[PDB]
């Protein structure tokens, strides 16, 4: 599995331009392709969703009027147009993956991402409670993130995602949907909650944890990110 | 020439029979009397889930006790989901002739196989978002009946050619080979333990299979037609048949002798599935006059009936946990009952 | 339905449905067919003009835009009371026999009479097959006879309605309908007006046995109709 | 004959067959009677199961 | 009065007897799940034209001809007059189009489920639910069966009170082509040859003569005088005309009659 995206850079204000994803080494046909930008120094956030089947394209609030997706199902390639570019596009654009049903673990690959540079309400809100903490090799560590409204939901289910950000690389997966390990990563890992408030429990350490931890949810259409609480040895 | 053979046949016969006859102190139905029985129960269609073409032969439900498949004649592999009435896989086959199929216990694997003398092996957690075949099993003569699992490298096949087959996964190639059976065999019902095993064949008899000496310890008949649908005891202690002569009956692996048969004037057609609840007290067996039935383990009494489906009963499943209990048809329609 | 998830399964499982759909609409527009014999009859042959311990094969054929799948049975145990109710729904039965051998008959007699009678093989129609004919008339016109092993020839007549088309001589007629007739009789004992039989005379290399198969296949399905919505 | 083969492996399979101990139906019968008894709390299907409880209502 | 009760006493067991016998068919049709097939669906749709017309139209008729007076408004004669209209063509061409469906299952034994599938049945549905509300409307409303006559219905039947549809030198023939003569050839001409393909095969019936007998005993008679009653000079006794509507009436309820309980597959 192997994504790969190129293009971009700087323009002039107002312009528009089309940015190219093209995906390689696995079914496409059956992956949704959510838009998950990056601010250059500030947390993700969401910019688009087309479904595997092109049926239903949610889009973002702060962008809804100039931003389209398509895609070439036969030739395997994603695409994003933009209109009249604000000082705003400037973020990171990542090409994430998704696949839902019964058991299933969303946002599992990622892309390296392109960068543009652009010359001179009820949404459920989160906030992470620090920003930045010291460690030992060999320690325990816990970060906790807090949710506006509860997330739980009437099926009993949690949509929380714990994604991880290493420094120089794209994102990851540890934790999807509160208490679940994801695709093989170290099982030192862990997490817990209790409906409103989240901990993440590292057991040993490793130089490799070393990075920014982000918070998610998934609960309802908009999707809304933590802060980052980055760790230094 | 051929006196030697029989005369230490009947001389076998006699040895054991006597014994086996003097162990019967009474019938079952004796202490049973005393127990007040359960009474008359309704049960209910819940869902309806559609969508097989053809006929269906198999169903299995999943550890998960909310997942299930099945296996059609138009060659197709189906993954459901049993609460939300979803389909969550479809899988398309080679040969369309196929006649069982499995899930895995720990919910990664499906096998399938029928009148190609081969099963498959389909993996379900991959990197691409597909199910693809992983390993082919060549080496059977005649057309698998059965399928099971033990584990994710052990899997144990019957086959169409009188011989059942313990395999491993891994490199392909069989690892013990159980030879008996005169006639084709067509089901076998695992233990609890995943260390023995019964066997059913067109024979009229029904023996044990140890697998890890491979090498058979005992053998049960009297049943008057061939079988075609046999079930363990969530004991471990206990098995029940299925018959084409209207008769289920049940057996005792330690005392070696026949339990009550559960058998009545108006039923003609012959059993195709059976399988108990989770503690023990009640067997559901399809019947090929179109409607399932449910028995008193205990008192070998009807209590209720399940009727709804238009054409034969094919397979039967009850969930890990007594939730609920799925029936599948040659209609193409599987009903949940709660 | 309510979280964005439940509302993506809804979505899938209804992709997966639009996929059913299409292949039963494959599924509705072909016709399957058995194909059934011996050893010694040509049946091997039969496969390749119209063209690993398996268990099954099978072979494609369409005339007039009308898609024919027949399945024939590889490597399998004798007995075939067990695997037989897999194919209760299929078009008809392709049977196969080779009219040469005049003491190995008895045998194809027996399954004739196995077959036609089989519980779940009602409703099914029988199509006849004679093969191997230019050996029965390389072995008669020497004279080995039919006598020798059915007595019943000698007072055997050619019924009115034979009609011999190539009249080489009346005696390979003779034995030829005698054979025919001695098959025939089997169908018409039972049946009771559900399922026929449709004899032919056929030989090694007979590029009409595609022609022959859709006439009996429509004169079956016209029959089947015309029984169902009351016209019979 | 050439069928000794066959012929020898039924003598001792019958052999082995009879070498199993017995336990009657005393220990046979009151196992079973000991199980269902002690389960049949638990079991959903033998007694109902309240609405709440079931996840495959209405 | 006597004639005037038994007169209703039989209009009322003809409007029970069509309202039953349709929804027997459209409550089993729709329930059974193994009676899903697309000819079923057809027999649905016709017994659900036949319940609308039975329940609505038959009885505004049947108390409009026992007085022999009209006690509505005048906006109420041009509804009940296209509506009538628009239920009986299409309950014609419901029957004209189960006969080609009878007729393609036959002439073409292979490939009768490779082209009588649901889509076709579907187009098939809507055509026979649409053009008849276009054409009734279209005539009704917006007046043009009246256009050349409207002196004589102006002057003897609008005079006194009455609700008695009308009808001109071509509108008449109009109608009666497009209701009548397209889907009576159609099924006498199908039900014909099949006649011929089953004398032949039986060599190696009389069920479609009921099926046509029906429908030419029944309709006949009121088109014939429809269409002729212009070219007399409205001689006609309006007493018939009664008995002529009626007919169809009475096909309206025995129709569901011959398509459901006379086939064995639908009786159990
Ligand atoms: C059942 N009444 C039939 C209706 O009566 C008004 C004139 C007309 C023309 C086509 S059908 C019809």
């Amino acid at each position: 599995v192997q994504l790969v995206e190129s293009g971009g850079g700087l323009v002039q204000p107002g312009g528009s331009r089309k940015l190219s994803c093209s995906a390689s080494g696995f079914a496409f046909s059956s992956f949704g392709m959510h838009w998950v930008r990056q601010a250059p120094e500030k947390g993700l956030e969401w910019v688009a969703y087309i479904s595997s089947g092109s049926g239903t394209i949610y889009y973002a609030d702060t962008v809804k009027g100039r931003f389209t997706i398509s895609r070439d199902d036969p030739k395997n390639t994603l695409f994003l147009q933009m209109t009249s570019l604000r000082s705003e596009d400037t973020a990171m654009y990542y090409c994430v993956r998704s696949i839902y049903y019964y058991g299933s673990s969303p946002f599992d690959f990622w892309g390296q991402g392109t960068t543009l540079t652009v010359s001179s309400s009820s949404d459920i809100v989160m906030t992470q409670a620090t920003s930045s903490v010291p460690v030992t090799p060999g320690e325990s560590v816990s970060i906790s993130c807090r949710s506006s409204k509860s997330l739980l939901h009437s099926n009993g289910n949690t949509y929380l995602y714990w994604f991880l950000q290493r420094p120089g690389q794209s994102p990851q997966l540890l934790i999807y949907r509160m208490s679940n390990l994801a695709s093989g990563v170290p099982d030192r890992f862990s997490g817990s909650g209790s409906g409103t408030a989240f901990t993440l429990t590292i057991s040993r350490l490793e130089a490799e944890d070393v990075g920014v931890y982000y918070c998610m949810q998934h609960l309802e259409y908009p999707l809304t990110f933590g802060a980052g609480t980055k760790l230094e040895l | 020439e051929l006196d030697q053979l029989r005369q230490e046949a009947e001389q076998l016969k006699n040895q054991i029979r006597d014994a086996r006859k003097a162990c019967a102190d009474a019938t079952l139905s004796q202490i049973t009397n005393n127990i007040d029985p359960v009474g008359r129960i309704q049960m209910r269609t819940r869902r309806t889930l559609r969508g097989h073409l053809a006929k269906i032969y198999a169903m299995h439900w999943g550890t998960d006790s909310r997942l299930l498949v099945s296996a059609s004649q138009d060659g197709k592999l189906i993954i459901w989901d049993s609460y939300t009435t979803n389909k969550v896989h479809a899988i398309p086959l080679r040969s369309s002739w196929v006649m069982t199929c499995a899930y895995a216990p720990s919910g990664n694997y499906v096998a399938c196989g029928g009148l190609d003398n081969i099963c498959s092996i389909y993996n379900l957690k991959t990197r691409e978002g597909n199910v693809r075949v992983s390993r082919e099993l060549a080496g059977h003569t005649g057309y698998l009946s059965c399928c099971r699992f033990l584990d994710d490298n052990q899997i144990v096949t019957s086959s169409g050619d009188t011989t059942c087959a313990l395999w491993d996964i891994e490199t392909g190639q069989q690892t013990t080979t159980f030879t008996g059976h005169t006639g084709d065999v067509m089901s076998l019902s695992l233990a609890p333990d995943t260390r023995l095993f019964v066997s059913g064949a067109c024979d009229a008899s029904a023996k044990l299979w140890d697998v890890r000496e491979g090498m058979c310890r005992q053998t049960f008949t009297g049943h008057e037609s061939d079988i075609n649908a046999i079930c363990f005891f969530p004991n471990g202690n206990a098995f029940a048949t299925g018959s084409d002569d209207a008769t289920c009956r049940l057996f005792d692996l330690r005392a070696d002798q026949e339990l009550m048969t559960y058998s009545h004037d108006n039923i003609i057609c012959g059993i195709t599935s059976v399988s108990f609840s989770k503690s023990g007290r009640l067997l559901l067996a399809g019947y090929d006059d179109f409607n399932c039935n449910v028995w008193d383990a205990l008192k070998a009494d009807r209590a209720g009936v399940l009727a709804g489906h238009d054409n034969r009963v094919s397979c039967l499943g009850v969930t890990d946990d007594g939730m609920a209990v799925a029936t599948g048809s040659w209609d193409s329609f599987l009903k949940i009952w709660n | 339905t309510l979280s964005a998830e439940d509302k993506a399964a809804v979505e899938r499982s209804k992709m997966i449905e639009k996929q059913l759909q299409k292949d039963k609409q494959v599924y509705r527009a072909t016709h399957r067919l058995l194909l059934l014999g011996a050893d010694n009859s040509g049946k091997s042959t039969i496969v390749k003009q119209m063209r690993k311990t398996s268990g099954i094969f099978e072979t494609k054929f369409q005339v007039d835009k009308v898609n024919f799948h027949m399945f024939d049975v590889g490597a399998q145990r004798d007995e075939r009371r067990k695997w037989i109710q897999c194919f209760n729904d299929v078009t008809a039965i392709i049977f196969v026999v080779d009219s040469s051998d005049y003491n190995r008959l008895q045998e194809a007699l027996n399954d004739f009479k196995s077959i036609w009678n089989n519980r779940w093989l009602r409703t099914i129609s029988v199509i006849l097959f004679l093969n191997k004919q230019d050996l029965l008339a390389e072995k008669v016109l020497a004279g080995s006879k039919i006598e020798d092993y059915f007595p019943e020839f000698a007072r055997y007549t050619t019924p009115e309605d034979a009609t011999p088309e190539p009249g080489e001589d009346p005696r390979v007629t003779r034995a030829k309908y005698f054979i025919r007739d001695e098959f025939l009789r089997i169908s018409t004992a039972s049946g009771d007006g559900r399922h026929y039989c449709y004899p032919h005379f056929t030989c090694s290399v007979d590029t009409e046995n595609a022609r022959r198969i859709f006439n009996d296949c429509r004169d079956i399905i016209q029959r089947m109709h015309l029984r169902q919505y009351e016209l019979l | 004959t050439a069928s000794i083969a066959q012929a020898r492996k039924l003598v001792e399979q019958l052999k082995m067959e009879a070498n199993i101990d017995r336990i009657k139906v005393s220990k046979a019968a009151a196992d079973l009677m000991a199980y269902c008894e002690a389960h049949a709390k638990e079991d959903p299907l033998l007694t109902p199961v309240p609405a709440s409880e079931n996840p495959f209502r209405e | 009065r006597e004639v005037q009760a038994s007169l209703y006493s039989l209009m009322s067991l003809i409007i029970l007897a069509t309202l039953v016998g349709n929804l027997i068919v459209i409550i089993s049709i729709s329930h059974f799940k193994q009676l899903h097939t697309p000819t079923n669906w057809l027999l649905h749709s016709m017994a659900i034209v036949d319940f609308l017309l039975g329940c609505l139209i038959m009885p505004c008729s049947m108390v409009r001809t026992v007085e022999r007076c009209w006690y509505f408004g005048e906006i109420l004669c041009k509804v009940h007059t296209s509506t009538d209209i628009m239920l009986s063509s299409a309950s014609i061409f419901h029957l004209a189009f189960i006969s080609i469906d009878r007729y393609c299952a036959v002439c073409d034994p292979l490939r009768y489920k490779a082209k009588i599938n649901i889509s076709t049945i579907l187009v098939m549905i809507l055509v026979s639910w649409s053009l008849p509300a276009v054409y009734a409307f279209g005539m009704i409303f917006l007046e043009l069966n009246l256009k050349g006559v409207e002196e004589l219905y102006r002057s003897q039947v609008s005079d006194l009170g009455g609700c008695s549809p009308f009808f001109s030198k071509v509108s008449g023939v109009l109608a009666f082509m497009t209701s009548f003569y397209i889907p009576g050839s159609v099924m006498l001409f199908v039900y014909y040859r099949i006649y011929f393909i089953a004398k032949g095969q039986a060599r190696s019936a009389k069920t479609l003569g009921i099926m046509v007998g029906v429908f030419l005993v029944c309709w006949c008679p009121f088109f014939l005088c429809t269409v002729l009653d212009p070219f007399l000079g409205y001689v006609i006794p309006p007493s018939l005309n009664d008995a002529l509507y009626w007919f169809g009436y009475l096909n309206s309820a025995l129709n569901p009659m011959v398509y459901a309980f006379f086939y064995p597959w639908f009786r159990r």
